[PDB]
RNA sequence: GGCCCAUUCGGGUCUUGUAAUUGGAAUGAGUACAAUGUAAAUACCUUAACGAGGAACAAUUGGAGGGCAAGUCUGGUGCCAG
């Protein structure tokens, strides 16, 4: 239900 | 006179109240919130349908009048007392029936 | 030093304390007529402050600040600009430069109230080309038709209604609501005939960066086997692990018989159980009502008449009507999908 | 490309700017000499919670995490929960939200958890009585922040739940020239876990320094007991000054560490307090960067708020230069015709900012 | 009528059984139903009595 | 699983929905019919 | 109750002006009209009256001085191209709107009256042409009759629409043309949404600054630096260069460089604060 | 040039969309989808609600 | 199959030739009647009204 | 079969209905050779030639009701009610 409507998202490469 | 004296009364439109109701060309749905020119003080007013909805938008003039109801209707939500009537200088019932364009 | 501490620099406590013996330093602490003019009387004295403190700047100061005033003479330097605008350069055409607002730049879906312009023959399609003018920018579009459905899910249409607005969504630049906008679907010469040209009006409603329209999927069964209220279903699902997933759903027959999904059949694979609140007859269909995502397509193709050499016969993707005939291609048609008139024998019973 | 930023200092701001103008940045060198490079887990926690507030953004943290690029998206707001680590309280997570809270599709209701008191972040009623007050003055009519449980330091274990229910196009026009009128001093002393006689020995502390004025003193004993005093003992103070004439207050705050004498903090914030007043013209230091940004994101107005020499410090200094390579609005500041005062106006013109995320 | 099109009152033309199904007989509307229920109730009322 | 959310979460938006209704109907009821009861006393008394 | 009634026409949405009190851009005439209809006489005609000066060859803008404090720039919209009609509709602050009153009124008179509406409705002046054509008295009223009221349901009812007969020397009639040149004078312009929240300017010139050497030894598909001129409208433009814009059918560009010049067409109420021969035409 | 080049790339769009129109639709796209007609298990796939 | 299949693109074809024979010869386009006289959406009026 | 009265049940009366086909006659708006008109000119009156079936040579405005879906929504004591 949280990733329903979301387009960005955070990209962790550490 | 409900409008201090005038017939019709210009206003703005703040919001549309019923925009939200499920029930289509509901008597809720045909109200917007009006808010009188000549003194600020806001009111409530009915459309003719939901149709004519769509030509309502924010942040421009409507010229309101009475409503009178000859009678009780099961639906009627009793004190909203005017229907708007011009919306930016164009009729309402023209543009519900595509004889002119709104001007912007 | 920096502001992530939000607490101030203070000094010790002692010394603030000596200095705060004696307080006698912060001792000296402690009619328009009618309401229309009285907004414009706000307007006009607000006004009147930005002249007085750019007047009381220095020439060059206002120019910081304020930048380039309208009725200004001004050069613009561009650079990186196509070497055919400068070519194909007519001074017929005129050339509009136009400032962006940093919403303006952002590319996103756009929500708009859009309806078929009255005098427009045809009504328009989803997912069919559509030349926009939006702000200063006009350019193509792939929109999509839906509707609220009673205000509870974002249903996709498949064309404009013939006489009122209808919700559309497409993908191109963002722009502020209240931003009006208009519509064309021929922009060359060669395809303008005779037809009245502006094809959608409508006002933008909201800007989003996502957007979930759906459509009504609905899936068809059989009936084989009807016991009273339970009765045996047929070519719904394709194994009994389709079924597992909708046991418990809400269907229902065309007569308007509502039901359920009870169990799975071990045999045949897809076979399954349904009660429903009366006896069904064979002739009945079953319907199960879901939905299925849809997406918008991401076709960005801006229009650049003065570019071309013609400036008047720019052409973009087809509409479906002319690709067909282009390709010799019928209009995909469905027989069990056509009406025919059907006589109703009347109905007597034992 | 980016507007290239420098360091860790004035990260929440330069998200938040970003994230305002729609701009992309880039931060490097976050930290790069030290023996822990990067980003500390209170400023990823912080990153997190703009993602739960935005929709579309692309933050991008490298390999070594001393450098981050932040495309913003469009703030979406909405219901959510954020769990702040305790390396840095709620307060720290709630100011940026602050910014953002007005200008978002759907009210902010967010339920922040974790420890709710720092000695150098901003405390639960440094934002109720001391911030909120700012953005009302500036349009915002609903704002409130909820006290559900207070948590005290090391363990913490408080919540609070952020309303905005105010949705504005953009802050009305600043027009503050004078110096306002205090009326009245108010404020907040607290305490958990402990006896309830620590709150009236600081309220016998601050009533000792601030007798010599000639305006009421009313400090409000909100003792915390039961489930909802979070999870360790602990105590503070926040004293306001009040000027009803137009709605400004000034206030300062502190809590109390173990081995600390209630009535001396009393005595310390009551004379912070007066040396606020002394440091103020229209609005103190720690609500000044919230009243900078929000002037420069008015209409296509000339906003006028008076400050003194003493708030223009580097803080101020470093603000000023940080709006101007995101928004390159340039503040001007003009001395006061008085004699008796040595203040400055400071003059801001609008951007023009357009809540444009708000259906209509 | 107030306030209604004569585009809004359209018929709405109603299908008919599928072709592969034809063998079966006629697809049951509500209507059709409707009168299967009250002739069963009917009975079954007298049934019971 | 899915079903019990499901369920659960249509009648908690069901319930709201309803709540709001009734809240902006009763509440333009409430202060307009004021307004209007008041306008026809003052002209009767004309 | 007229006097209350008459009240409530004055009261409007307050909006906010951004004309600037002094030294103001001069406003853009947008004659359109389909092929044919004598665009450019109308603008040679008006030209030489307000100017007392005859241009042979129009084209592009064109800025003239119509009054003591009023200037005015022309513009012909190609009657052939639609994105043209578009781009103009935004701008234009009066037009100037050719009808044809022998055939009546076409397809693309009625595309960009309802272009206009939707954009904000600027000033919309109607001008009817060979009226010379009809061989009776008897008719030429009636089509003026038709052709008036059909005006007036797209535009206010009572809205001014001129009438021309005939063209001598490729001119209309002199007296004609003056009625037409007062009305622009005396017209008051209005406050729409869109002119008054963004920076638009119609290039007086056009100039490519690419070096010629760079144009051969890399070749003409090389792009190009170009510098465009022309009064500035709507908010004021930041000063500083990295502004985003959008050139309508070319795309979007980043300021590169700007600078303000001396105006070529200065008003002469301007000069006297500091007559034909105040009149001026550049 | 430039500009060419971004005709040439938008022309290879817009002959991809071109086909995409002409061509059948998905069987999920097709309202009233039939066992036979969809693929075999797709159900399992679409998560549909 | 293919017979019947030129069949239907036969008939498309000469419909939309017969659309392109009412564009008028001279380039010059005129209002229909639709836009003349503007009636816009009316309901179905007897003819006994018009006298 | 149509129509009238009647809360109720019913009662009264007779060339009616077409959502069918078809014929030849008449004329004005209009367009006009003209003349008259008038300081000149428009309009009016008069009049050669053309000008009717969708007489498309396409008057409006307002109200009272129906009916339809494998359609959508809401509340329930199945198949209901709104
Ligand atoms: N008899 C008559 N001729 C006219 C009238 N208006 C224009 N014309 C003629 O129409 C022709 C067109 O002249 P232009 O000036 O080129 O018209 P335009 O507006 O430039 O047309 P475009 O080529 O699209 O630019 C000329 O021969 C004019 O004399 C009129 O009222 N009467
Ligand atoms: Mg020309
Ligand atoms: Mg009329
Ligand atoms: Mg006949």
């Amino acid at each position: 239900k949280m990733m329903k409507n979301k387009r960005g998202g955070v990209i962790d490469k550490r | 006179s409900p409008f201090g004296g005038s017939s019709h009364a210009k206003g703005i439109v703040l919001e549309k109240l019923g925009i939200e109701s499920k029930q289509p060309n509901s008597a809720i749905r045909k109200c917007v919130r009006v808010q009188l020119i000549k003194n600020g003080k806001k009111v409530t007013a009915f459309v003719p349908n939901d149709g004519c909805l769509n030509f309502v938008d924010e942040n421009d003039e409507v010229l309101l009048a009475g409503f009178g109801r000859k009678g009780k209707a099961k639906g009627d939500i009793p004190g909203v007392r005017f229907k708007v009537v011009k919306v930016s200088g164009v009729s309402l019932l023209a543009l519900w029936k595509e004889k002119k364009e709104k001007p912007r | 030093v920096d502001l992530e501490k939000f607490v101030p620099y203070f000094d010790t406590f002692e010394k603030l304390a000596k200095k705060w013996k004696s307080v006698d330093a912060i001792k000296e602490r402690f009619e328009y007529d009618t309401w229309y003019e009285l907004q414009k009387a706000k307007i006009s004295k607000q006004l009147e402050i930005n002249n007085i403190e750019y007047q009381e700047m220095t020439p060059e100061q206002r120019q910081r600040i304020e930048g380039f005033k309208a009725g200004s003479y001004v050069r613009i330097v561009f650079e990186k600009v196509p070497m055919e605008f400068v070519k194909n350069f007519n001074p017929k055409f005129p050339i509009v430069m136009g400032g962006l607002l940093p919403t303006e730049i952002k590319f996103g879906i756009v929500k708009a109230r859009l309806r078929r312009h009255r005098w427009h023959k045809k009504i328009l399609k989803t997912n069919d080309p559509l030349v926009l003018s939006l702000g200063w920018r006009r350019f193509q579009t792939l929109p999509i038709y839906t509707t609220t459905d009673s205000r509870t899910r974002t249903r996709m249409l498949k064309y404009t209604p013939e006489h009122t607005y209808c919700n559309a969504a497409f993908y191109g630049p963002l722009c502020s609501p209240n931003t009006p906008f208009c519509g064309v679907q021929i922009v060359a010469n060669s395809d303008t005939g005779n037809g009245f040209r502006i094809a959608a009006t409508g006002i933008v409603e909201e800007i989003d960066v996502n957007i979930e329209i759906v459509k009504k999927l609905k899936l068809v069964g059989f009936p084989y086997k009807i016991f009273k209220n339970t009765a045996f279903i047929k070519d719904m699902f394709s194994s009994a692990m389709e079924v597992a997933r909708f046991e418990g759903a809400q269907i229902k027959t065309v007569s308007g018989i509502r039901g359920e999904i009870k169990r799975a059949l071990s045999k045949p694979e897809g076979h399954y159980r349904a009660a429903f609140e009366d006896k069904i007859l064979m002739s009945d269909i079953v319907i199960l009502r879901s939905w299925y995502p849809v997406r918008v397509k991401k076709f960005y193709n801006p229009v650049t008449s003065l570019l071309l050499k013609e400036k008047t016969e720019w052409k973009g993707l087809r509409l479906t009507g002319q690709i067909r005939a282009a390709m010799n291609l019928e209009t995909p048609s469905n027989p069990d999908s056509a009406y025919h008139k059907i006589e109703r024998v009347e109905r007597h019973f034992n | 490309k980016y507007t290239t930023f420098q360091g860790s200092q004035n990260f929440r701001l330069r998200i938040v700017l970003a994230t305002l103008s729609g701009k992309p940045i880039k931060i490097e060198k976050i930290r790069s000499g030290d023996l822990n490079p990067g980003l500390k887990d209170y400023e990823v926690s912080f990153l997190r919670l703009i993602e739960s507030v935005t929709n579309g953004s692309v933050i991008e943290i490298s390999y070594t995490g001393t450098t981050v690029i932040y495309r913003p998206g469009i703030i979406v707001g909405g219901a959510s929960t954020h769990i702040c680590p305790s390396s840095k309280p709620v307060g720290y997570f709630v100011e940026p939200m602050l910014y953002l809270a007005p200008f978002s599709k759907k009210k902010f209701s967010i339920l922040f958890k974790g420890i709710t008191a720092s000695h150098n972040d901003a405390g639960i009623e440094a934002i109720k009585w001391g911030l909120m007050p700012v953005m009302e003055k500036f349009g915002v009519r609903e704002c409130a922040l909820h006290t559900l449980k207070r948590g005290s330091p090391p363990l913490g274990g408080g919540e609070v739940h952020l309303v905005v229910d105010s949705l504005i196009a953009q802050p009305i026009t600043m027009h503050e020239i004078d110096r306002p009128i205090i009326s009245s001093i108010t404020g907040v002393a607290y305490s958990t876990r402990v006896s309830p006689s620590l709150v009236n020995r600081m309220i016998d502390g601050a009533k000792k320094v601030l007798k010599n004025l000639q305006c009421e003193v009313n400090i409000t004993a909100d003792v915390w007991r039961g489930e909802n005093s979070g999870k360790s003992p602990g105590w503070g103070i926040t004293l306001v000054a009040q000027s009803k004439q137009k709605g400004w207050s000034y206030f300062a705050e502190d809590i109390g560490d173990a081995g600390s004498i209630p009535e001396e903090l009393g005595e310390k914030v009551a004379c912070q307090l007066l040396e606020e007043i002394s440091k103020s013209a229209a609005v103190g230091r720690n609500q000044l960067p919230l009243a900078i940004v929000y002037m420069v994101i008015g209409k296509e107005d000339i906003g006028r708020l008076r400050i003194n020499k003493e708030q223009i410090d580097e803080r101020f200094i470093i603000l000023l230069r940080d709006i101007k390579k995101i928004f390159n609005t340039e503040v001007f500041l003009k001395p006061v015709d008085e004699a008796d005062n040595e203040d400055m106006i400071a003059t801001i013109k609008g951007i023009g900012f357009t809540n444009t995320s708000k259906k209509i | 009528a107030k306030l209604v099109h004569d585009v809004q009152k359209k018929q709405h033309r109603e299908r008919s059984q599928l072709t592969s199904r034809s063998r079966y007989g006629f697809l049951e509307k509500h209507k059709d139903y409707v009168k299967r229920a009250q002739d069963f109730h009917r009975k079954q009322s007298t049934l019971k009595v | 699983f899915e079903a019990r959310q499901r369920i659960e979460e249509k009648n908690k938006e069901s319930s709201d929905y309803h709540a709001k209704m009734a809240h902006i109907v009763n509440t333009i009821n409430t202060e307009e019919g004021a307004e209007k009861n008041k306008y026809e006393r003052e002209r009767k008394l004309r | 109750q007229r006097s209350s009634d008459v009240n409530e026409r004055k009261l409007h949405v307050p909006m906010v002006d951004r004309t600037p009190e002094d030294d103001p851009p001069p406003f853009i005439v947008a004659v359109v009209g389909p092929p044919g209809t004598g665009k450019t006489t109308l603008i040679r005609s008006l030209v030489r009256r307000m100017t007392k000066s005859t241009l042979n060859d129009i084209q592009g803008p064109i800025t003239v001085v119509s009054g003591k404090h009023r200037r005015l720039t022309f513009l012909e919209c190609p009657a052939d191209d639609l994105n043209a009609m578009i781009d103009i509709a935004k701008i234009a602050d009066l037009v100037l709107l050719l009808i044809d009153g022998n055939f009546g009124f076409e397809m693309e008179t009625m595309e960009f009256l309802n272009i206009a509406q939707h954009h904000g409705m600027p000033r919309v002046l109607g001008v009817a042409t060979h009226l010379d054509l009809f061989k009776s008295q008897s008719t030429l009223r009636a089509s003026k009759k038709r052709l008036k009221h059909r005006f007036w349901t797209e535009v206010y009812q009572g809205a001014k629409l001129f009438y021309l007969s005939g063209v001598i020397n490729g001119r209309y009639p002199d007296r004609e043309i003056l009625n037409l040149s007062r009305f622009i004078s005396v017209m008051k312009f209005r406050p729409l949404k869109w002119r008054n929240e963004h920076p638009y300017m119609l290039a007086d010139r056009f100039t490519d600054l690419t070096h010629p050497e760079l144009i051969e030894t890399q070749g003409l598909q090389i792009d190009r630096k170009v510098a465009i001129y022309g009064y500035l409208h709507g908010t004021p433009l930041p000063s500083a260069p990295g502004t985003r814009v959008h050139i309508a059918g070319v795309g979007d560009f980043s300021v590169a460089q700007i600078e303000k010049l001396p105006d070529p067409c200065p008003t002469p109420f301007y000069q006297q604060k500091l007559d034909d021969k105040d009149k001026l035409i550049y | 040039s430039s500009f060419e080049k971004q005709q040439i790339e938008i022309r290879k769009q817009i002959e991809q969309l071109e086909n995409e129109a002409v061509a059948e639709k998905k069987w999920s796209l097709k309202g009233e989808v039939k066992a036979k007609d969809r693929p075999e298990d797709a159900l399992l796939t679409e998560e549909l609600e | 199959k293919e017979a019947h299949k030129n069949a239907v693109i036969a008939a498309r074809e000469g419909k939309l030739a017969e659309l392109a024979e009412n564009v008028s010869g001279d380039g010059k386009r005129a209002i229909n009647y639709q836009i003349l006289k503007n009636k816009g959406l009316t309901p179905k009026r007897n003819k006994d009204n018009r006298n």
